[PDB]
Parts: structure tokens; sequence; C-alpha cells
């Protein structure tokens, strides 16, 4: 699968 | 139901800028890496693929200055410092280049360019 990465800024969670 | 798909690296970050032009992606913040039993923190990471049969990611990160941590089983945990960090993910190989420190459980380590484990 591709990276996946949580942010300190949108909570919610992403790929790349 | 639905959920989560698959977490094999687990990865966070402050600020994320990508290239709009091609691209590359420049992190910035407080990166985590989680590998094993080690872990490394930068603000700097950034993310490149020099061969595609062979799927092959490479990452480095520095500035924080980068560290190494190790929590180790037998009391003896280990860290180390660097100007510079790379993890070669297709060579499964970590390198520290520019006032490089690392402790080991037995004594200390400090040069120009220092070869890691994972």
């Amino acid at each position: 699968v591709p990276i996946t990465y949580v942010n300190r800024a949108t909570x919610k969670c992403a790929r790349y | 139901v639905t959920g989560d798909t698959d977490q094999p690296i687990h990865i966070e970050s402050d600020q994320q800028s990508l290239d709009m032009q091609g691209n590359v992606v420049t992190f910035t913040g407080n990166v985590i890496v989680t590998l094993g039993t080690i872990k490394i923190n930068a603000d700097k990471v950034v993310v490149t693929r020099p061969g595609g049969e062979q799927g092959k990611e490479v990452i480095d990160g520095y500035g924080k200055p980068a560290t190494f941590y190790q929590m180790q089983d037998n009391g003896k945990p280990v860290e180390g410092h660097a100007s510079q960090m790379h993890y070669e993910l297709a060579k499964d190989f970590v390198v520290l280049t520019g006032n490089a420190y690392l402790q080991q459980v037995d004594s200390n380590i400090k040069g120009d360019k220092i070869t890691y484990l994972v």
C-alpha cells in the first residue's frame, strides 16, 4: 500500500 | 463495517508541503519513525524512490539534530546524534554523517561518518 500518516493539524489521518 | 486497512509503520507530521510542480514532499515539525525496537526523530524529512521495479524507497532527516533512541530488555537503552542521518530502506541500513556520536552498551564512538543497525 502507499505511505499513510496522521497530522497534528487535521486530527484525521491520510495516505500520501 | 469499514475503518483502517493496514499500518506497517506509524508516521506523524505537524506540517506537510507537497511539490505541485513535480512530486517531492517536504516534511516539517516532529516527524517520528517507528521500526522494531528503534526510533528516529527529525523536523526535516524528505521522501525519494530512485528505482521503480525494485520499489526502492529512501528517506533522510536532520536539523533537530536527528537522534536515535533504543529501549533494551536487559536495562541498557542506547542513543546517538548526527548533523545528517539517512534511511536507505532499499538497502536495509542506516548511516550518520557530520559529528556522528553513538553510544553502544560497551562504550561510545564520535567521528565523521558512522554506520548503524536496524
